[PDB]
RNA sequence: GGCGCGCCGGGCCCGGGUCUUCCCGGAGUCGGGUUGCUUGGGAAUGCAGCCCAAAGCGGGUGGUAAACUCCAUCUAAGGCU
RNA sequence: CAGUAACGGCGAGUGAACAGGGAAGAGCCCAGCGCCGAAUCCCCGCCCCGCGGCGGGGCGCGGGAAAUGUGGCGUACGGAAG
């Protein structure tokens, strides 16, 4: 709404909120973020370090599909599969362990962030990290691969 | 007109052999040569 | 051990029963039929060779094969095409050597 | 058939048989005028594989484009502008001389429609193209269903919209990753989808 | 200009919140007379009839 | 002239963009145009499916998407010749065909073959003249109860198998997955260079032995 | 005007599966060099001028130039919708 | 996808594509290779019908086009013949 803005209370003020010594001229510091190397040097070095120059290899035809490998954690590894499997694998005295197929839930790589409850699993992923594998082994349960 | 007389004769005969001919045209002639059914070939010079 | 199907490695990928189908009939284009071979060497026996080809056959006759290859690759293009044309001119020149023998 | 033989013959061009032929043809065509009716194609196989079925209604012209690049049609030096845009001598034109050939032949015959066009000869200062034209109001064309498409008003002056083979080769289109800057209808349709804001109703 | 942002969108759950509040405030007899509809002789406020 | 702290940015407005701005005010007019055209098409092909032909089971190409199955372009010629449907008869009775598809697998081919044979068991084909049926026409009772089906014909959903709670083998509990992944990484990266060093060892072997 | 029905005349006397024998492709174009423009296209994405200018288990693509070598995928230089 | 890969006194600025979800959905035809007695097409005259999109049928020892190639089958998904 223009009814609530500032210019409804800057009528009658002879400069309209932009000073009388330094008037509101059109473009005093160049257009846009011009003057990176020259006269806005200390804005671009106090507030955007790293901005000028090249670093790293050039990759001509990047494909996010090739680089696609989204991650899940051992915290939320049980979130994927419903509560009935947890309570049945807790009540289950036969040692049978549920299968957690993370790939159909949509995560390719299991990383291990936090505490996994002492309850056996077969975690079925596409990749693993070393600590995730060691935590699933330490709970007692296996890590199988699918491609 | 000879073919029209021939075909009308055949049509009235059915309502009642192939003689050998020249084979003109450079495509028919050259396929008869490379299939070796020609006995001689006359070629225009110009 | 257990060889699960892994996503990486030299034998990666989801394992699948590969069928064997016949190749599609677009794939045989340029497979030299003997009739077109007959047409093509008939035309070459009519019309002969190119000038760069004659100088290349003469360099193969003197047998300076490296400058011969550099000559064909500068006057034709790609080095694969140059290898093919050098080998074809060597075959033609061998046929001429056999015909001149007997 | 003969046309495989004569197309292998036309592919062998440095053979001295064909060198003599296209040199004498190029002499004759240099003597003769700039835009004259050829009565029948010099190259019948290429005429037939471009579309000339030798019946009543197809004509063939033999036109002479003047060979060379394109110096910028500007007074004496003097392109008034920044130094990227000074040079006039070594500029090259966007369409092939085959397209210019079929263009001015289809301009000279407004009643007729350019089917395709092919090459016959060259020297240092000219090139010669034989262009195939179809009379779209002749009834051997109009009563033949697989070539009455040329008799529609959308195919009016194909050579100037650039829809033949020679005009088609200069618009930079075709499938691939090599032709990303033309997807859409054409190069300008590519540009026009890319450089517009799609301001939605709900943003 | 024509490309002023005329149209505004709001979230589905609070569209439904507002439709629930509009229904639920049509059941208090104070807030219906407050809107002004003369209901001083209506027999009962969530006024339902036969589906005849 | 940037102020204190804030993202430096490159808005792409340096061209003259106000002469070319596509504004969407005919969005609902275009939707009612399309659905009136869709209703007219769906009632002018009167017992046939409104979604058009049937389109095959197809797995998506790349690494991000190959676990999802979507509806493809058309049935390939190889699963058509296995299902016994003729090439030019498939699209005339309602089976979409593209010849460009290969079949590198076998089980996806057999899934499409079973899907085609399911379609031919399901369709009701009317006789061409109603006064005289032929041998390949359906019975006049199910001709009476033929009707359109809305949406895509035999909708394609990626159903997942469900494996039961296994008891774990100690081979699986001694499978070392991270070391196996990194070891396969290293073998795949170093396959060729070990091969040519074996070749050089073989040539110095025959040099030292001959 | 269209969807419907019937009559007269005309046109076509058509298909599928298996085996055997044959046959199959578009050139001053592809490609290379150089120059100029253009592209995000970077040891040259496209376009054109000049010169060189092919081959047929070939040719093109396979986003770093090049050689050797497996593969993958299409079939350009003709056309309609 | 993405203001991303990428270009750019790598400065200002420029800047696609694939994959996915949708709208819609439809595929085909020559030249060549061939085989069929050019089996093909245009135009004039006469008769019958219809004629404000000049078409259908017959008759012509009527004229042309076309073998320097028209029509039928046939086109990369192979195809033809027996
Ligand atoms: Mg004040
Ligand atoms: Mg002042
Ligand atoms: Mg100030
Ligand atoms: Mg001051
Ligand atoms: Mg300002
Ligand atoms: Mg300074
Ligand atoms: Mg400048
Ligand atoms: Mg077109
Ligand atoms: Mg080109
Ligand atoms: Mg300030
Ligand atoms: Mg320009
Ligand atoms: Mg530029
Ligand atoms: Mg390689
Ligand atoms: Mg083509
Ligand atoms: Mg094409
Ligand atoms: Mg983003
Ligand atoms: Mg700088
Ligand atoms: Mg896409
Ligand atoms: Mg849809
Ligand atoms: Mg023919």
């Amino acid at each position: 709404p223009s009814r609530l803005r500032k210019t409804r209370k800057l009528r009658g003020h002879v400069s309209h909120g932009h000073g009388r010594i330094g008037k509101h001229r059109k473009h005093p510091g160049g257009r846009g973020n011009a003057g990176g190397m020259h006269h806005h040097r200390i804005n671009f070095d106090k507030y955007h370090p790293g901005y000028f120059g090249k670093v790293g290899m050039r990759h001509y035809h990047l494909k996010r599909n090739q680089s696609f490998c989204p991650t899940v954690n051992l915290d939320k590894l049980w979130t994927l599969v419903s509560e009935q499997t947890r309570v049945n694998a807790a009540k289950n005295k036969t040692g049978a362990a549920p299968i957690i197929d993370v790939v159909r839930s949509g995560y390719y790589k299991v990383l291990g962030k936090g505490k996994l409850p002492k309850q056996p699993v077969i975690v079925k992923a596409k990749f693993f990290s070393r600590r995730a594998e060691e935590k699933i082994k330490g709970v007692g349960g296996a890590c199988v691969l699918v491609a | 007109q000879e073919k029209k007389q021939r075909l009308l004769a055949r049509a009235e005969k059915k309502a009642a052999k192939r003689p050998p001919v020249l084979r003109a045209g450079v495509n028919t002639v050259t396929t008869l040569v490379e299939n070796k059914k020609a006995q001689l070939v006359v070629i225009a010079h110009d | 051990a257990l060889r699960y199907p892994m996503a990486v490695g030299l034998n990666k990928g989801h394992k699948v029963t590969k069928n064997v189908s016949k190749p599609r009939h677009s794939r045989r284009r340029g497979r030299l039929t003997k009739h077109t071979k007959f047409v093509r060497d008939m035309i070459r026996e009519v019309c002969g060779f190119a000038p760069y080809e004659r100088r290349a056959m003469e360099l193969l006759k003197v047998s300076k094969d490296k400058r011969a290859l550099k000559f064909i690759k500068k006057r034709v293009g790609t080095h694969i095409r140059a290898k093919r044309k050098r080998e074809e001119l060597s075959s033609v020149l061998a046929a001429m050597r056999k015909a001149a023998a007997k | 058939g003969a046309y495989k033989y004569i197309q292998e013959l036309w592919r062998k061009k440095q053979s001295d048989v064909m060198r003599f032929l296209l040199r004498v043809r190029c002499w004759q065509y240099r003597q003769l005028s700039a835009l004259h009716r050829a009565p029948r194609p010099t190259r019948p196989d290429k005429a037939r594989r471009l579309g000339y079925k030798a019946k009543q209604g197809y004509v063939i012209y033999r036109i002479r484009v003047r060979r060379g690049g394109r110096k910028r049609p500007v007074p004496k030096g003097a392109t008034y502008g920044k130094p990227v845009h000074h040079g006039v001598n070594q500029l090259k034109f966007a369409r092939s001389l085959q397209s210019v050939a079929e263009e001015r032949a289809g301009r000279h015959c407004g009643a007729l429609r350019v089917l395709n066009s092919y090459w016959v000869g060259e020297d240092s200062t000219y090139k010669f193209f034989e262009v195939i034209l179809i009379d779209p109001f002749h009834k051997a064309i109009r009563r033949n269903p697989d070539t009455q498409w040329i008799t529609k008003p959308v195919h009016k002056h194909r050579e100037m919209r650039g829809l033949t083979s020679a005009g088609r080769k200069s618009r930079g289109l075709g499938k691939g990753h090599k032709f990303h800057h033309t997807i859409g209808g054409s190069r300008r349709a590519a540009w026009r989808r890319r450089n517009t804001l799609q301001l939605h109703r709900y943003r | 200009k024509t490309w002023r942002r005329w149209h505004r969108r709001v979230n589905t759950t609070q569209k439904r919140y507002a439709i629930c509040s509009a229904l639920a405030a049509s059941a208090l007899p104070a807030l219906v007379m407050s809107k002004g509809h003369r209901i001083e002789e209506v027999p009962e406020l969530p006024l339902v009839v036969e589906d005849k | 002239a940037p102020s204190r702290n804030g993202m430096i940015l490159k808005p792409h407005f340096h061209k003259d963009w106000q002469r070319r701005v596509a504004t969407w005010f005919n969005q609902p007019a275009r939707k009612i145009r399309r659905r009136k055209a869709r209703q007219a098409r769906a009632r002018r092909i009167a017992p046939r499916p409104a979604a058009g032909p049937i389109r095959p089971i197809v797995r998506c190409p790349t690494v991000r998407y190959h676990t999802k199955v979507r509806a493809g372009r058309g049935f390939s010629l190889e699963e058509l010749r296995v299902a016994g449907i003729h090439k030019k008869v498939a699209r005339t009775i309602g089976i979409s065909v593209d010849p460009r598809r290969r079949n590198k697998s076998t089980e996806s081919l057999q899934a499409n073959v079973q899907r085609l044979k399911e379609y031919r068991s399901k369709l009701v084909l009317f006789p061409r003249k109603p006064s005289a049926p032929k041998k390949g026409d359906s019975s006049a009772e199910e001709l009476k109860l033929a009707t359109q089906l809305t949406g895509p014909v035999m909708p394609i959903r990626n159903v997942f198998k469900k494996e039961k709670a296994r008891v774990i083998t100690e081979e699986e509990k001694n499978f070392k997955a991270f070391a196996s992944l990194r070891m396969a990484r290293a073998n795949a990266r170093l396959f060729g260079i070990r091969a040519k060093r074996a070749k050089e060892a073989a040539e110095q072997d025959v040099e030292k032995k001959k």
